[PDB]
């Protein structure tokens, strides 16, 4: 049992850890045998390790998690929604409601949405849920789109750069697991800054 | 056949509803002014192995255009002349939802919409490229491969024609083509009741329409060609020629110093 | 083109059809013609020809290929192998496809296609003569036949090409004016909303001389779209 | 006339030895609208690919239900060659796109993804040898420029014999005149052989000569190419 | 298109199991080894009207090569050669989901690996082949149809377009146009070409896969050679991956079956 | 491939019933006979810029067909006779139209009716080219009668050049489709008739009466005597329709 | 060239009257639900069927019968002078032609929203392909226990220096008169296939007519019999 | 009006069977015109009481009934159930609240209870004219199968491999080797132990399709 790095930049196919660790299942982690291998442009880590991905622009859905989507296309049973994910997402007509459809024609093809993945898995496309607080139409603002990989760092490390971002401009910004913020001068910028910068630290600033 | 588009590219209503805000204040998004071009970036002999060539970046719109010189016979239309054979293609690495084949209709017409600015402004001396009257004649393969569709195409695809042809040197090292003058095309886009040049891909989805404006030094106009779904007043196209050809100043200056002059 | 002439404004300020420089050619307009076709028209300038066909709204072959809010236009222009002078190949042309697109811009402006959502309505145009301004010929047809489908439009659709011969500023170009002259300038319209359909232009002309053809175009507009109006009118009662 | 390949000394009409490799250059992240993108250069031969990441399937019926559907385009400009060519897809072209296509189906991760479809696109815009093996790297290194899960880099080179020499990284030269042409791509760090091709003429023993020489050849370029994505800003 | 074949008929997830016990006691299922090919057959002179032709049944697997030769302009790419023209076409016929039309990229594959591995090995020569040069030349079409996929459809197009190359009659040339009454000879044979594929299930590598070791496999590479045993095309195929130690034994394992087939295959011609 | 057609349209069943006892009076429902062709008509010279045109109304179908010549070199195969290329166009190449196209060039170039061999300008040289471009402008059924009415009709109106005059032209064909419908035969048949019959057959006469081109359609199948009588019919028709014809080219 | 040599005879040392040889080959292919080889002489034909299955696209299906699929294709090799492998119009043509005689023999009312696979290769041709691909294809269709209502037997009567002939050759498709193909259902005696190329007599006609079907009645005991040579 | 033309022939399509009018239910193998009667495929005429039929000596393609009992292949997995091959013209469909007994709860199928490849004992349950198969994977012995090897045969020999009242089943399912399921489908599942003297068994259900004909066949079977 060997580890071979702290924490460098690890490419896919870089030999990581050999043996019998265990480990949960990682989608940038890959194990033949006893070999662990990065399956990722990444950062090595570990704790009690893992990688933690530098590249990826599409968002991977879990359950629980908050996202603001764009409708695509409207159905006679409910709406489609794009939330940045190799899948597309669908939000019942009912879930928006209060439970039916009096057969009309709501929100049209445009529309950006905040709202839950309620159910997803490998045989399904992404569920949405519209119910919680916040959660609905969104109708002002902008809505900035970055890597899904970068949310976490648009924040800090101890919930640090949110309160920078919003003590030189703007308001309530919000960070959706997404990869997309909902603003309401410009910021596109700084968070285009932290979007590209975000290899080199402390974080910030300005 | 030619059917209305399926699919599609749908911007957001509120990227749209601000983008029009804008306008009122005579600025776009990307910070530049109504009647602004987007950056331009011109790098001859990018291909190396082509007779000729020019990548342009016009804003994130990129464009690749080679040369390729033959000795082939002149048609049974005037033996007097060499050829010009413009290919256009929208590769499927340029936008997401573009596919693999022949050209496509907006690839042909970009094709055809070019062919026709360089061949009629004589832009391009046919008649220079004889070898032999009736016999032996150079024909030029203009290809031009869209590699990111940023949005105004016909314009990016014309500075790299012209660019490429400035850049070709012909064999049997003897002399680049026999050509006159340099040529631009401008398009004017009527985004609601604005008239915008060089619009970009979001101006692009939410336009009415486009007009393209072809100009030789002499600010003569030399092709008109009118693009979308929608329409324009009259008062429109007559306005949009009058910033088009303003424009055309500007821009014929700045390809010349690409050019080298 | 050659290089100094043929003559394209004659000796005395006419052409080489006979024309004043702002006359249009003969027009002759017949609607109905076609039995297995929702709407149908025959339209003829001078000697260019075309006969139009339409399939009224439709269900979509594919379901992917259809729009949610409004109908798909379906447009074809060929030509005939017979409608040139040298045997033309009846397989669509470069020249053939990119016309297609642009005739079915021009109507998708015209035709309240936002009333048939998920629906097919195609249009099919064959020239059977060709003496230049086919493209706008065809698509006159085609609104006419539309109109002869009881499909619905904002307004009709009425085209001519303007041109330039010999520095002469000159309306609805025959073939010799197409071939020979310095520009070949197609406009249509939707002249009762003064809306602009179709707008190329193929050659050269000056700020000035692209103006005053502009005029003379909207003009000769003016009176095939009166043609048109009186041809559907026809059923008087 | 068939030029000399070997002089005369060990050299190669280029001025290598048998056993050097072309220059390498390597970019990354090139075009805008696309999830990940490369250029790669091997001497004289330069590519660019395109990666449009994990997404939808048009047609139902051509995904598959527990795996992704990899959509790999191999295409030459027509100003690529010395005489021009005709851009539509040839019989080569076509061959290249499914053996490239296949190398990547041992790599990328397509389990993650069930449903769906990754489009990797590529276009030659100079061609001197090598080819299918640059074409390959760049869309290895445009997946990675994307974040789509990948076993391992695919790295290759071209292997070949030349006046009864074995040599490494054939020019053009050297393709259209040598004795055979071996391109060999594989995942280095797992040690498996994903591209594995012979055009020409060869002994049981050259065979593997040439296959030892293509293995450390490999083992270079894997290297350029993991630093190329390294450039982070460390 | 270039993709992921959506079809896979969907090999049972139990069926592997069997295929995968059967061997390591080192055993197939149709009661051959490893290193074995399937019962084999040649038919020369199968489709009358081709200049030459055979009809190969290799196991379940059924192939018919015929040449065609015509006398056409060279190219002025180096003109003192006559042609090769290549064409295989997996035939709706030989598998449900084979449909008609243009061929494929797999019959593509197969008429381009088939091409390489004859005009490579310099066995069809050429020689030869101009009748007076950069001027006229004789053009030999072969055209391989598939009419059964039994799996190792490759090797089975090799035999059958080297079998038929053999069997090719040509005719007299007289001024100008040919004839037919007056065969002149063979072809300008140096040496015929065997190809042999050697596919990797599970852990083990397997000699003339057939349709459901096909199905199973991670990859296979085809080895082509002359009766000198020289190798003179290699081509690997499928989703998977192989190791370099299972390439070098794959060779090896290919190689002392090509004595045995170029001897089958001579048996079959002279 | 060759598929069975999918767009179907469908046949109410109750039209089809009224439609058969028109049928067990002798009568159809545009008023005709059951032996009797639609109205028809033919102008010569429609397509102006065509060598020789005919725009053929034959009840609801309408089909028009241009003729061009040129001068090519004659085939490997025989090089004392010129050329004919007949393509058809269904203009809503198919498979019908390929078909049309086939049957339309068999039964002009096997009734002798143009004479290729008079086509020859210098033997195994130059050669005239007959192209001849059939466009169904409205498919109202029996379509390959009305493509052939109007081929002869435009190879009639064929001016030569250097102008000189018409082709060798021998003689003109009509071609004669009977459909049996339920137990009936019908000559001439419409659209409704083409929706609900079993099959249909074609027979082509030159002047004699003698029989140059049969081709039988549809999906069903007629009997051996079905077939004897139809050509009866048929024959007896092909002097009705010969002579209007004539009377239209202006014999 | 001479067709019917002074003393009754043919090019070939036929009568009039009578049949080139035949062979058939029932089950030759492992992959398909049905196949047989078919040999006229010096024509041979090869068909596969693959039994009622689902169409791949969804509009191109009947909700009330099965589609069939049927092609006709000839071999770059099966002619004198090679041929383009790409469907020529001849070869579009036939498979319509081929089809349609198909139509009205396999039952397709039972089973909807299908669709059947006939396919067939020209390995040799010499006058009469159409009919033994059609032939061959029958027969692959009952090799495959797809319901029909008959076996489709077919000959090509014709004329040659006057003289009506049963089974054309090469040499009198391409120098005689006339060229009749006619294939049938003999047991429901409904005519499936019917074309003539080239000119006869209104009674020349049915002379023909009357050869042709006792030719056909040969030919359907020879088709009858190979699907018996089950063991009987 | 009456007359049988055959005794116990083997019969081609388009072949004579009867004369005149006969009281015979509608069946796929012989079509009635008139007063004729016609085999429609190459099969064998038997004759018992009054009736008279024609049991196929082809088919491999199996033609569904309701109520049947199929082995199926999992070909894709759906939302709501999965996508099953029973060799009929038409795909069949397992509801996943069928197997499940109860709706998919919010995060289930993976794949789970079944998977691509995976093979599937079950009834149709419902299938007719307007619908493609329903399955049930509900009654004694249906459901996954997760051993074994499974034997595909023409499914219209069917009858023949379980034999008169069940006989061939026996003889069968004793000299081996069993339980040798018999799937009205053209697929037996056999569970042979067996290492490795084998169930080349197989090779026996061959023989059967061989000469189905040839009688009395169960003890040629030996």
């Amino acid at each position: 049992k060997i580890v071979l790095q702290p924490r460098s930049i690890v490419v896919p196919g870089e030999l990581l850890a050999e043996g019998e660790f265990q480990i949960p299942w990682s989608p940038y982690i890959l194990k033949i045998n006893s070999k662990y291998y990065s399956t990722v442009v990444g950062l090595f880590d570990v704790k009690d390790f893992e990688v933690i991905p530098l590249e990826g622009s599409f968002y991977y859905p879990k359950i629980n998690d908050i996202v603001i989507g764009l409708v695509e296309d409207v159905e006679i049973y409910g709406w489609v929604v794009d939330i940045k994910a190799p899948y597309k997402a669908y939000l019942p007509a009912s879930n928006l409601l209060g439970r039916s459809i009096n057969v009309g024609e709501y929100l049209d093809v445009g529309d950006y949405v905040i709202a839950r993945i309620e159910n997803f898995d490998r045989s399904i496309d992404p569920v949405l849920s519209v119910k919680g607080k916040d959660l609905g139409r969104v109708s002002n603002g902008i809505v900035i789109d970055i890597m899904p990989v970068k949310v976490p760092r648009v924040i800090g490390k101890n919930k640090s750069m949110y309160e920078t971002l919003t003590s030189k401009s703007g308001c309530s910004i919000f960070v959706a697991n997404n990869g997309r913020i909902w603003a309401t001068e410009i910021l596109i910028e700084a968070i285009r800054k932290i979007e590209n910068e975000s290899h080199i630290k402390g974080l910030t600033d300005r | 056949m030619s059917s209305t588009p399926s699919n599609q590219n749908i911007i957001p209503i509120i990227k749209k509803e601000s983008i029009v805000s804008l306008f009122e204040k005579g600025i776009r998004q990307d910070g530049r002014k109504l009647t602004d071009y987007r950056p331009l970036s011109i790098t001859l002999d990018y291909a190396k192995k082509a007779d000729g060539s020019a990548l342009v970046k016009l804003g994130t719109t990129m464009v690749l255009a080679g040369t390729k010189l033959e000795i082939d016979k002149p048609y049974e239309d005037t033996p007097n002349q060499g050829n010009l054979i413009v290919n256009v293609e929208l590769l499927p690495l340029a936008y997401t939802t573009f596919e693999p084949g022949p050209p496509d209709e907006n690839a042909i017409e970009l094709a055809r919409v070019v062919d026709r600015s360089l061949r009629d402004s004589k832009a391009l001396d046919l008649t220079k490229l004889v070898i032999e009257p009736g016999k032996s004649v150079w024909t030029v393969w203009l290809d031009v491969y869209v590699l990111d569709y940023g949005g105004n195409v016909l314009d990016a695809c014309t500075l790299a024609s012209v660019a490429a042809l400035y850049n070709t040197k012909v064999y049997k090292v003897v002399g680049k083509l026999p050509l006159n003058y340099p040529v631009v095309t401008i398009s004017v886009a009527k985004v609601d009741k604005y008239l915008v040049v060089d619009p970009d891909l979001d101006e692009e989805s939410i336009m009415d329409a486009k007009i393209s404006f072809s100009y030789t030094p002499d600010l003569k106009i030399v092709g008109i060609q009118k693009s979308g779904k929608g329409s324009m007043s009259l008062q429109d196209i007559d306005q949009a020629e009058n910033t088009a050809r303003s424009t055309a100043v500007k821009l014929l200056e700045e390809l010349k110093k690409h050019l080298g002059i | 083109l050659q290089v100094e002439r043929p003559k394209l404004i004659l000796d005395d300020g006419k052409r080489t059809d006979g024309r004043k420089p702002d006359e249009l050619r003969s027009i002759k307009i017949e609607l109905g013609v076609l039995k297995n076709a929702d709407g149908s028209a025959i339209f003829e300038m001078g000697n260019t020809k075309a006969i139009a066909a339409v399939y009224g709204p439709k269900e979509m072959h594919p379901r992917h290929l259809s729009l949610p809010d409004r109908a798909v236009l379906r447009v074809r222009y060929h030509m005939t192998p017979f409608s040139t002078d040298e045997r033309k190949n009846p397989a669509p042309s470069r020249r053939e496809i990119e016309l297609s697109k642009v005739i079915r811009e021009a109507l998708e402006s015209a035709v309240l296609v936002e009333l048939f959502p998920r629906t097919a309505i195609d249009v099919f145009t064959e020239i059977l003569q060709a003496d230049a301004g086919s493209r706008l010929v065809s698509l006159m047809a085609a609104s006419l036949a539309l109109a002869d489908a009881g499909i619905p439009m904002r307004d009709l659709i009425a085209g001519v090409a303007v041109g330039k011969a010999d520095g002469v500023i000159i309306l609805d170009l025959n073939e010799t004016e197409d071939m020979w002259g310095e520009a070949d300038m197609p406009i249509a319209m939707m002249p009762s909303l003064n809306q602009v359909t179709l707008f190329q232009l193929n050659g050269s002309m000056t700020p000035d001389e692209f103006r005053q053809a502009f005029d003379l175009a909207v003009k000769g507009i003016n009176i095939i779209y009166n043609l048109e109006r009186e041809a559907l009118k026809s059923k008087y009662v």
